[PDB]
């Protein structure tokens, strides 16, 4: 699931590189990278 | 020619209407732009439109 | 020990999710001030 | 010419019958724009169809 | 928070009154205010 966020963040960041999105849409993106994370981080304290 | 004039005269109000609705909109997104609140495709079909 | 260390990255992407959000903060405050958004988007950003 | 007569009026009645809806948009518009409870675009853009 | 809330609902009231909005967008305005509300009062019982 954290590789599918980070593909797109990537996805996004290339995107508003060329100019065809809101620094808005980067910020959501990464949001949602971020949450994910977090989640992982929950899954690997609960597995140890 | 006096209606025909009037007509003409109409039609460049619509126009002058329509220009500075366009001359408001890519003045308010020319700051957005270079701080990226808003996209480059969106500033250049506001420019486009003026 | 594996609390402190799972809790300490997650605090880490907590912290970049915060600052995503006021970033996203910053974008909408400056596009609402040039009268391009109207003042829900800003609000909804604040409650965000 | 009776019948281009009536179909002139009609079209004048249409231009009207948008005035009228144009007008009462910036009327309803314009106490809600110094609020801010609508952005200064779409004040513009009413401003600009009236 | 509830503060940017109770904004957000006068806001959308002043709205409808002029006719721009309809009463399903000052129903969930209310509601998101509501749900707000109960925030605070768990977040009081915490604190507590």
């Amino acid at each position: 699931t954290l590789d599918s966020r980070m593909a797109s963040l990537e996805l996004v960041s290339q995107r508003r590189a060329a100019g065809a999105a809101t620094a808005l849409d980067y910020q959501e993106a990464v949001g949602l990278a971020e949450q994910a994370r977090a989640e992982r981080e929950s899954t690997e304290r609960q597995l140890r | 020619f006096k209606a025909a004039l009037s007509r003409a005269q109409g039609e460049l109000a619509r126009a002058e209407a329509q220009l500075f609705q366009a001359q408001a909109m890519v003045r308010r997104y020319e700051p957005l732009v270079k701080i990226d609140a808003v996209s480059q495709q969106d500033f250049d079909n506001a420019m486009a439109a003026l | 020990l594996a609390a402190t260390d799972t809790l300490r990255r997650e605090e880490a992407a907590r912290q970049a999710l915060a600052g995503s959000s006021e970033a996203a903060m910053a974008l909408a405050k400056a596009r609402y001030e040039g009268g391009v958004d109207d003042y829900l988007r800003y609000l909804d950003a604040q409650r965000s």
